[PDB]
RNA sequence: CCGGGCACUCUAACGGGACUGCCCGCGAAAGCGGGAGGAAGGAGGGGACGACGUCUGGUCAGCAUGGCCCUUACGGCCUGGGCGACACACGUGCUACAAUGCCCACUACAAAGCGAUGCCACCCGGCAACGGGGAGCUAAUCGCAAAAAGGUGGGCCCAGUUCGGAUUGGGGUCUGCAACCCGACCCCAUGAAGCCGGAAUCGCUAGUAAUCGCGGAUCAGCCAUGCCGCGGUGAAUACG
């Protein structure tokens, strides 16, 4: 976007906890435009977080999107005919989107067999402060931070 | 997939009618 | 490698069909088929008398071919027998048996086609081809026409370059749907090539 | 006694027929949950009635034609809006922040000449 | 449109199979529209023309 | 995996040929440009020319020959 | 009880003949039941526009066919004295059952 | 168990495992089981030695079978070249021989890609 | 379905409707930001449309055409072969490498088109391609027809396999005078490479991408996985 600025799509709100960021989560699971199957994998994970864990499986989820959410990340940057990797913030939703593609691929890096056992036991490990998706925060985070030197080249 | 002779998709996907999908 | 045919661009409104009449998917092709042999005899025995549109309609087995000419005169001949020989060539290529009209087309300069046909004699006649443009334009221009336009195609004058002369002057839009613009083409065999012109005349605006 | 709402959505029609009663909706002679339920959307068919919360003051008969299943539910959201419009016209100002009553003009684009899906170019490498 | 290839119209083709269709305007051999009996080019010359009843530039 | 159908096409040409000669004998080498043909058990013993599109082959046919064309027998391209 | 199937390329000759009809069958016949709208059948041609390879504008164009249905009841015989030779449409065609 | 040969499926859905006998795919494998009345759904260990005799019985002489079968066809094959038909030639060359194109793929009848210079 | 009626849906002609008109802020103005009302606003969305000219761009092989050249052959007819040749290389695609999957059964919604030496309901024979019989349809009224993903139930349980159908053997159907070179389709058997792809590189900003099926033109048949259209489900992201 160069002209404008690129205002952000304003999702419909979840048919059953009235989440918008619950919605996002399903798009990110949607696969071929496949709404009804990405939601009954969510809901049947949503069904395994109960009976394994006592807390609404609302909470567990946001808790667990609060703990993948990086505060730093590292972009690459051509100075002085070099390419070097610039440590910076993440704007909040930037936090959100990479929050839910890392849940989701860490889901599927899982091996458990169907998909909503890989989705449920995903997100309650990331709830607690573990599995794939809290690696790839911590490794980013590492990253970042890791090149503090090029703190200067911010921009 | 689509591409196999003795399936349904097959021969949907042909645009045929067999033993693998029969016309009722 | 652009500018689509303005009459074509223009069937819908403020321009009409040369044939109109229906028929079946069995029967579109003869027809059209006809219509084409039509035209075709037809433009080869009027051109001295400058046929500038020949509409065609069919109801059943009876054709109302009207030719506009801009001297009825000529098709006419003495007393009528020239348009008798001409309905006697009809009714022997096709057996419909139909008859014939003629429309006398008035200020010929307004009608792009003979516009054309004109700067393509001037220009068979070894004429000076800026100048033929030039005094069509004005021609064109002096009479009406609130807008106007000639362009001759390569080869002109003889030359071993193909050039393209302008020479236009008034309103022509083109991309205006209700520009009611008439065009006209016309071709010139010379000695060395051929050379196309081409004529648009604009009148009117809704 | 009745309350008529027309509703559409992607080239599909659903006629909304407002009657009051127990709360029980009926869809070409189907039930609500046997032409849905395998659909998750198709509560939000049934979000003009939470906006008023009415939720049991009418029962519904809906005929709909036209287009796939989810546009469906859209067009039943938005019939069953504009015959709680009809019913009450106090209900607008409380339908309209909500954009219930606002008609979705979604449509599949049509597809063009030189691409594949009316924008996707064909691949191409230059080498 | 080899002026040999017109004798394409006969009434003894010696089978049906080796009957094909031409472009009666132009003599094409490719692309020629049954409904029209021409060819392409012939059917968008006299479609510009407006020779051709009811046949209109289509957009939507 | 192949088939005609039933009624299996033979080319008169030949066919009245090969039977003429076995009216009489064996006799020598037969010159045919119909390839499409399909081969008869009356045609075993025999030695038929086929026209491969440059010249004619000697095709001499056995009894394990029987169902197949003339032009199998008679290649019409060159390779290597 | 007589059919009528109107036939065109033109939506403005149809419904001006259709409309005559009407007017003619009115004052001398019985009460209208007006003409139906009988869905265009529409046949496209998608043609290259350059004579040569250039494969990727195709110029389509459309030919439409529009219907009429007429349809009027009690065929009294004084209402085809205004009809059955009144007309100025041309490229309109006219199919008449019983 | 042993059935139409040395060869021996387990421990899976008696169909799908006679799928694994070479003349048999799953077609003959349904006929198989439909005409000798056994239930698919078994296992091969749940297999009565009733219904192993009576599928054995069965099988073993109805169709052509794994040796029978693969020297036919190399029979078949052998008979192509040794009259020399066009189809002979094609196996002789290893090239195509139901008509398709050969200056692209069809790489899987000649084997791997023999690169040259060009 | 019958009586029955044009309310709704649809169908196709006409017309209304949106113009920064109204409110607030800014501004010299044009206009910008926001809001109300509205079905929709700040170009509502998509086509048709593509300037003076440039590339001595492409095509005399669609046609026309100057010049040149062949005219017992550089013209013409026919049979057959060839354009389908394969040590190889690239482009564009299709099908996949699987469990957000595959298979089987049952079941539910679409639009745009096509149809008389045509589409073929339905009955019978056949595992099937199909054949025999035969109803309707000049077709909003009959047919192509089944939409598919989807839903429900069941099977498969991570293995080159109930993934994937290349190759090949055998038996057939139909078109056509004729399927060897060189057709599609059906049935049995065969079961390949392939576990998400190096350097590099492509498309797309919303009903778009992705995915799913449907039709059409040319055509006796068809190598269509192409092309042009149609609708179903339906995202992600744009700091700059
Ligand atoms: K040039
Ligand atoms: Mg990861
Ligand atoms: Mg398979
Ligand atoms: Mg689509
Ligand atoms: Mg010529
Ligand atoms: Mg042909
Ligand atoms: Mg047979
Ligand atoms: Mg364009
Ligand atoms: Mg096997
Ligand atoms: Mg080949
Ligand atoms: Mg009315
Ligand atoms: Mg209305
Ligand atoms: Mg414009
Ligand atoms: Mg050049
Ligand atoms: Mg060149
Ligand atoms: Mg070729
Ligand atoms: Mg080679
Ligand atoms: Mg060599
Ligand atoms: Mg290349
Ligand atoms: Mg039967
Ligand atoms: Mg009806
Ligand atoms: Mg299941
Ligand atoms: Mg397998
Ligand atoms: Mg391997
Ligand atoms: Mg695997
Ligand atoms: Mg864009
Ligand atoms: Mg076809
Ligand atoms: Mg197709
Ligand atoms: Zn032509």
């Amino acid at each position: 976007a160069r002209r404008r600025r690129a205002e952000v799509r304003q999702l419909q709100p979840d048919l059953v906890y009235g989440d918008v960021l619950v919605t996002a989560f399903i798009n990110k699971i949607m696969r071929d435009g496949k709404k009804n199957l990405a939601a009954r994998i969510f809901y049947d994970a949503c069904k395994i977080i109960q009976e394994k864990t006592g807390q609404e499986p609302l909470k567990v989820f946001k808790q667990a999107v609060e703990n993948v959410k990086p505060r730093m990340e590292v972009r690459s940057r051509r100075v002085g005919g070099a390419n070097y990797q610039v440590p910076m913030e993440v704007s909040p939703r930037r936090q959100q989107s990479l929050a839910l593609r890392w849940l989701v691929q860490a889901a599927n890096q899982r091996p458990e067999r169907r998909a909503a056992v890989r989705i449920a036991h995903e997100l309650m490990d990331a709830a607690e402060g573990k599995g794939g998706a809290v690696k790839k925060k911590e490794d980013v985070e590492r990253m970042a931070e890791a090149n503090r030197a090029y703190a200067h080249y911010r921009w | 997939g689509k591409g196999d002779r003795r399936t349904r998709r097959g021969k949907i996907w042909r645009g045929t009618y067999g033993k693998y999908r029969p016309r009722k | 490698g652009n500018k689509i045919h303005p009459i074509g661009f223009r069937l819908g409104i403020t321009r009409d069909w040369e044939s109109r009449w229906y028929a079946g998917k069995k029967q579109y092709r003869h027809l059209l088929l006809e219509d084409q042999r039509i035209r075709g005899l037809l433009e080869k025995e009027l051109y001295s008398a400058g046929l500038a549109r020949v509409d065609i309609e069919r109801a059943a087995d009876n054709v109302a071919v009207t030719v506009h000419v801009a001297k009825p005169g000529v098709v006419i001949g003495r007393g009528g027998e020239r348009i008798r020989v001409l309905r006697e060539e009809l009714a022997k290529l096709t057996g419909k048996n139909v008859a014939l009209n003629v429309q006398e087309v008035q200020n010929p300069n307004l009608s792009a086609p003979l516009v054309a046909q004109r700067v393509a004699e001037q220009i068979e006649r070894r004429f000076a081809v800026r100048r033929a443009i030039k005094q069509a334009v004005q021609r064109v221009m002096e009479s009406g026409a609130k807008g106007a336009k000639v362009i001759v195609s390569g080869r002109i004058g003889g030359a071993e370059q193909a050039r393209t002369e302008w020479a236009a002057q008034g309103r022509v839009p083109l991309h205006t749907l209700r520009a009611n613009i008439d065009y006209g083409f016309a071709l010139a065999r010379t000695t060395y090539g051929v050379l196309g012109v081409k004529a648009y005349i604009f009148l009117g605006e809704v | 006694e009745q309350y008529y709402g027309t509703g559409r959505r992607k080239e599909a029609v659903a006629r909304v027929f407002l009657r009051p009663g127990n709360g029980k909706v009926t869809v070409n002679g189907q039930d609500f949950n046997e032409y849905f339920q395998g659909l998750v959307r198709a509560v939000a068919a049934l979000e003009p009635l939470r906006a008023v919360d009415a939720l049991g003051h009418f029962d519904a008969y809906i005929t709909v034609r036209g287009g796939g299943k989810s546009g469906q539910i859209d067009a039943i959201k938005l019939g069953i809006a504009r015959a709680l419009v009809q019913y009450n016209p106090d209900y607008r100002a409380k339908l309209k922040p909500l954009g219930f009553l606002t008609r979705d003009a979604r449509v599949v684009e049509r597809k063009k000449y030189g691409k594949h899906k009316a924008r996707r170019a064909p691949q191409y490498s230059k080498r | 449109a080899r002026k040999a290839l017109i004798e394409k119209a006969k009434r003894t083709p010696k089978f049906k199979v080796r009957a094909y269709t031409r472009c009666v305007r132009c003599g094409r051999a490719r692309s020629v529209y049954r409904f029209f009996g021409l060819c392409r080019i012939c059917l968008r010359e006299l479609a510009h023309k407006g020779q051709l009843p009811g046949v209109r530039k289509a957009s939507w | 995996p192949r088939s005609l159908k039933k009624g299996v096409f033979v080319d008169d040409h030949l066919l009245e040929k090969v039977l003429e000669l076995n009216a009489k004998g064996e006799k020598r080498l037969i010159k045919t440009w119909s390839r499409r043909s399909t081969i008869v058990p009356e045609m075993v013993g025999h030695t038929i020319a086929v026209y491969n599109g440059k010249q004619h082959v000697p095709v001499y046919i056995t009894e394990n020959m029987v169902g197949h064309k003339l032009g199998e027998f008679a290649p019409t391209r060159t390779y290597r | 009880k007589i059919r009528i199937k109107l036939r065109g390329f033109d939506h403005k000759t149809l419904d001006a003949s259709a409309q005559k009809i009407v007017e003619a069958a009115r004052r001398s016949g019985a009460q209208v039941s007006g003409p139906i709208p009988l869905p265009t059948r529409v046949r496209r041609f998608t043609v290259i526009r350059g004579p040569f390879k250039h494969k990727d504008s195709r110029e389509h164009f459309e030919l439409r066919t529009h219907n009429r249905l007429v349809d009027i009841i009690n065929p009294n015989r004084k209402t085809i004295e205004q009809l059955m030779t009144l007309d100025l449409p041309t490229g309109v065609e006219i199919e008449i059952k019983t | 168990a042993r059935i139409a040969g040395v060869e021996i499926p387990r421990n899976k859905r008696v169909d799908v495992a006679l799928t694994y006998i070479y003349g048999i795919g799953k077609a003959r494998a349904k006929e198989a089981l439909e005409k000798t009345g056994i239930n698919p759904a078994t296992r091969v260990k749940d297999l009565t030695e009733a219904e192993v005799v009576r599928l054995r019985e069965y099988v073993e002489n109805t169709w052509k079978l794994e040796g029978e079968l693969r020297a036919e066809v190399a029979a078949n094959i052998k008979r192509l070249m040794d009259i020399g038909c066009y189809r002979g030639l094609r196996h002789r060359r290893g090239l195509p021989v139901r008509g398709q194109r050969t200056r692209t793929n069809a790489r899987t009848r000649k084997g791997p890609r023999k690169t040259v210079a060009g």
